[PDB]
């Protein structure tokens, strides 16, 4: 059949029209906070898989030595 | 024709040139001219038909749009506006332009013919009542266009009459027959704008109020655009309620695009600035509509409201509550940049409008009123663009601290942390993590201005910091933020600037910090802050290297004498006596993790400390933890000096004595009941076990093979068991921020392990205790897990895939423990196990090897136990063959009937004749070849 | 007037 695009429905019906009036819960959120706390905020930028992975499990905190651990990645 | 339309596709052309074209066309046959021009508007929807003369004569326009549908010949579903590409965008403007050129210059004669108007009206009201998208789009937005076109001319027709209306009130006052003319053009005038409203009157009854609530969106924001425009170009005319009505339900509208274009629309009606009347009431009916758009499910429509909201503060009336601004004010701690600014620059207009002490005051009350954040690096990024007069003024902020209503503990706390954030932020001209868009280059004038501040920072807080921290030497707060300036600092004007001085100060308050203070985040802000200031091509390094000798010479000689004591056989030490070593020990901890420490040999120090802590099992946790802590310190940086092939022989030798035993050590204490220490140990090992393995070597570092470290069977069973008892735990389904951290946490601990996997030091089939908690638990460990399985693909498919079928099986085989072995196919628990079959699947060029061995695993499982009563009777682990079925859709044709002679081999034949229940797993692997 | 924006009572 057409592959010409015709639309059964043109209009949106007034009551349909009322409803989104009354309720428009569908089309408000809650605040995606940003880290809070200093420390979610490091997790932030140290999270993610990619910096798990790459980096040690304790931090160290000059990188003569924390090359001594990206020494050995592939 | 073909010309019209496609003269305007592609014109490069002055659109006038086409008009002025048309319109002489029109002079010398006005039908010919309309029929090109209605074919037009009908080639504009991609019809290919053609309107003939004789449709133009004798047809309705129901007849025309009905014969177009028919011979509209598309070869798909897309339309000249549907179309992407910048060339389609232009199309669209062309369009839209010679709509409105066309009708400009038609404004004065040919408009008011009453034939050129009326015509096109009446097909463009008629192919936007068409059920053809194309027909009706299309239309939509021209009758759109034109509609604004016959607004200017009105707008000019009231212009020209209110001057006519000037000169006869000025002839009358002060020659009879000009007032005779003159009323008769102010006649002829009316008269135009009469026919002017009658054909808007019909655009807008005739396409509007029908097109606004249109089901295609593209239609509904089309129309919503222009009502917009024509509120804000006519305002006396049309800025009123019986037109903004309709912006004020369409903001309710479901699509975000829409939602967009009527705070777009308002926002026109307010950067005007002429502060309307009836424009406020319009907000008073839909002020609360506004407010909760600003967190809007689309962040761009938010965006608007929010800037829609700064422009309504220019109304005359306090229309916001106070409810609606704090609100507003939240949003300035939102992830999203572009909301945090546009809150920042209504919280900076509605409350901020030295000279600037009592602004930061207000920041500060603010900050701490507003009880989402403990930081306020996201409330600086916030105001950076805007409040940036203020944010660096660091010579009101010190002297707020210093030179005397006074400031409370809590302000000067909150103070320091905004202080240091602006400092943070201009130093690194980029934003904090989450606000940031990967970190764009700077402009020249940014460069200059990182420059301008850093000297700015560096002259003032060398002199002025010392102070601070002598009158908050007490607040581990404050210090604990304070430590961390030096961090941006300029080196090089330590010297120029003549300051050493002040270095010498700022020393002995950290010394002295170090002697008082215990909090583990005060002293690694000391030992990070000395390692920044001791970087060995600065000037200063000989300086600072002293006091730093200085320091560690106490605290090793107080350390020998505190274990003399503390371990003489007889000495039994209290909580006072313990306090005192954990105070010692966390200094050095900290400092030895940042420095080079070697020289003072702490490595028997702390083995003593451990090895007590196993004879006798008395040992503070924060003891142990710290000791761990050194001594992980104290060996890597001997690993680090190792590396001098022009080093002492004896001693790399020497180190795997130092290594060993420490593995052992760890061990011991990784089935220890308390459960920080045992996080200690498996986070040092798991970091061990990595910086040992074969991969040492790789970069042409073959001197270290000696040093290679293997763990048994033994220790791998304890740190898998771990992960087992604190990773993969029971779960809910001290509220948020804490449970984020404690996820956090566990997650570090699974990588730290998984790093294990992913690089051989570990069988792989310990990731089958792993893989099998995929679908449990995605939320948490899910992205962990599946980096683990992507690595695992890339080294070893076959072995990947052994250990997949693997945790399958474990799976399937907890079931049989919890359920029993007549357990139900239609369970919950083994739906779940074949879904994650299923996923497991697409994880399958070398794919034909594993996929294989995975089914001669699954088969020897699903017969390797026969049942207790009957060979015709069927195997226990039978029914494991349903889920195996969720692979045979990745075989291949060439395998799947080999993989049936093997699995005859198991099967005898009176089971293949077996078609009842219990067999069904038979049947169904059975479909799958 | 806010009986203009009241769509119970429509356009």
């Amino acid at each position: 059949k057409r592959k010409l695009i015709v639309d059964s429905v043109k209009e949106l019906d007034s009551k349909t029209i009322r409803a989104q009036l009354s309720d428009y819960s569908d089309i408000v959120t809650t605040l995606d906070l940003a880290p809070p706390t200093k420390k979610l905020m490091m997790w932030k930028e140290t999270g993610g898989v990619e910096k798990l992975f790459s980096l040690p499990a304790q931090p160290l905190w000059n990188n003569r030595l924390l090359k001594l651990f990206t020494r050995c990645l592939t | 024709n073909m010309m019209l339309f496609e003269v305007v596709k592609m014109g490069k052309s002055a659109m006038q040139s086409v008009v002025d074209d048309w319109i002489e066309s029109y002079k010398h046959d006005r039908d010919i001219a309309l029929l090109d021009l209605i074919n037009f508007f009908i080639q504009c929807s991609g019809c290919k038909g053609v309107v003939t003369a004789e449709m133009f004569r004798h047809m309705q326009n129901s007849e025309i749009i009905r014969k177009m549908t028919e011979e509209f010949d598309e070869d798909s579903g897309d339309y000249p506006l549907t179309m992407a590409g910048p060339q389609w965008k232009k199309f669209k403007s062309s369009f839209c332009e010679f709509i409105g050129v066309l009708v400009r210059q038609c404004q004065y004669s040919i408009i008011y013919d009453e034939y050129m108007m009326d015509t096109v009206i009446s097909l463009l009201t008629g192919l936007s009542d068409s059920q053809v998208r194309a027909f009706r789009h299309t239309s939509t937005l021209a009758a759109m266009k034109l509609m604004t076109a016959l607004v200017n001319v009105a707008l000019n027709l009231s212009i020209n009459m209110d001057n006519t209306q000037r000169q006869y009130e000025a002839e009358r006052n002060k020659a009879n027959e000009r007032l005779e003319l003159l009323l008769q053009k102010r006649k002829e005038l009316q008269e135009n704008q009469d026919e002017i409203e009658n054909m808007m009157n019909a655009i807008f009854k005739g396409v509007f109020v029908h097109r606004y609530r249109d089901a295609i969106a593209e239609i509904r924001a089309i129309c919503i655009e222009e009502i917009g425009i024509w509120m804000k170009m006519y305002s006396d005319a049309f800025l009123n309620d019986s037109y903004l009505k309709y912006v004020g339900w369409t903001m309710h509208d479901k699509q975000g695009e829409v939602r967009l274009k009527c705070l777009t629309a308002l926002q026109g009606l307010y950067y005007n600035k002429e502060l309307n009347s009836k424009l406020e009431l319009f907000t008073s009916r839909f002020k609360d509509r506004i407010v909760s758009m600003t967190l809007d499910k689309e962040y761009d429509v938010a965006v608007q409201a929010i800037k829609l909201l700064t422009l309504v503060l220019q109304s005359s009336e306090e229309v916001l509550t106070a409810e609606d601004c704090e609100n507003v004010y939240h949003l300035v701690y939102s992830a999203h940049r572009p909301v945090a600014v546009a809150a920042g620059e209504f919280l900076y207009k509605k409350l901020f409008s030295g000279p600037n002490a009592n602004l930061v005051k207000t920041l500060v009350f603010f900050f701490l009123e507003s009880e989402l954040h403990e930081h306020a690096a996201y409330l600086v990024d916030s105001m950076w663009d805007c409040a940036t007069e203020l944010l660096k003024d660091w010579e009101c902020m010190n002297s707020l601290l210093l030179e005397e209503e006074a400031l409370t503990d809590r302000q000067e706390s909150a103070l320091i942390e905004i202080m240091l954030c602006t400092i943070r932020q201009a130093a690194e001209c980029h934003p904090p993590v989450g606000r940031g868009t990967g970190r764009k280059v700077l402009t020249a004038k940014e460069k200059k201005t990182q420059l301008d501040d850093r000297t700015k920072i560096t002259e003032l807080f060398a002199v002025a910091l010392p102070q601070l921290l002598a009158k908050y030497s007490v607040d581990a707060e404050k210090v604990t933020n304070l430590l961390q300036l030096p961090q941006y600092f300029d080196l090089e004007i330590y010297t120029t600037g003549r300051l050493e001085k002040h270095l010498d100060a700022l020393l002995r308050q950290i010394r002295n910090i170090v002697e008082k203070h215990t909090d583990t985040d005060v002293l690694e802000a000391c030992s990070k802050t000395y390692h920044a200031l001791c970087n060995e091509e600065f000037t200063i390094f000989n300086r600072v290297d002293i006091s730093r000798s200085q320091l560690i010479d106490e605290l090793a000689d107080k350390f020998n004498r505190l274990l003399e004591d503390f371990l003489q056989e007889g000495e039994e030490p209290d909580e006072d006596d313990a306090y005192q070593v954990l105070s010692t020990l966390k200094r050095i901890t900290a400092f030895h993790n940042a420095h080079d420490l070697s020289k003072w040999d702490l490595f028997a120090c702390n083995y003593k400390l451990l090895k007590t802590g196993i004879e006798n099992g008395d040992m503070p946790e924060q003891i142990v933890i710290h000791a761990l802590q050194c001594t992980h310190y104290v060996i890597l940086w001997q690993l680090a000096k190792i590396t001098e092939s022009s080093s002492t022989k004896e001693d790399l030798l020497r180190l795997k004595k130092q290594m060993r035993v420490f593995c052992q050590i760890c061990q011991h204490y990784l089935t220890n009941v308390n459960t920080t220490v045992k996080e200690q140990a498996f986070t040092i090992l798991c970091d061990i076990l990595m910086i040992f393995s074969h991969q040492i070597m790789s970069g042409g570092r073959d001197m270290l093979e000696p040093l290679v470290y293997t763990p048994d069977s033994s220790l791998q069973s304890e740190l898998l068991s771990f992960i087992l008892d604190h990773v993969f735990i029971e779960q809910d389904d001290e509220d948020e921020a804490s449970k984020i951290e404690a996820l956090h946490k566990r997650r570090n601990l699974l990588a730290a392990f998984c790093k294990l996997i992913v690089y051989t030091v570990v069988e792989m089939n310990t990731a089958a205790d792993i893989f099998k908690q995929y679908m449990k638990y995605y939320n948490d460990y899910g992205d962990i897990i599946k980096e683990t399985m992507s690595k695992t693909r890339q080294i070893d498919k076959i072995q990947c895939a052994k250990t997949l079928i693997l945790s399958l099986q474990q799976l399937f085989n907890e079931m049989i423990q919890e359920n029993g072995y007549n357990f139900d196919r239609s369970s919950s628990t083994f739906s779940g196990i074949k879904e994650l079959a299923r996923r497991f699947a697409l994880t399958f060029l070398k794919t034909r090897e594993a996929i294989a061995m995975l089914h001669k695993d699954g088969i020897e499982f699903a017969f390797k136990e026969p049942n207790p009563q009957g060979e015709s009777h069927p195997p226990l682990n039978l029914a494991f063959l349903d889920i195996l079925s969720e692979f045979s859709s990745k075989l291949l044709r060439q395998d799947k009937r080999t993989v049936y002679v093997y699995l005859e081999k198991f099967m005898t034949f009176q089971m293949s004749l077996r078609r009842e229940d219990v067999w069904l797993p038979l049947m169904s692997y059975r479909n799958s070849l | 007037s806010n009986d203009a924006y009241n769509f119970n009572l429509e356009e």
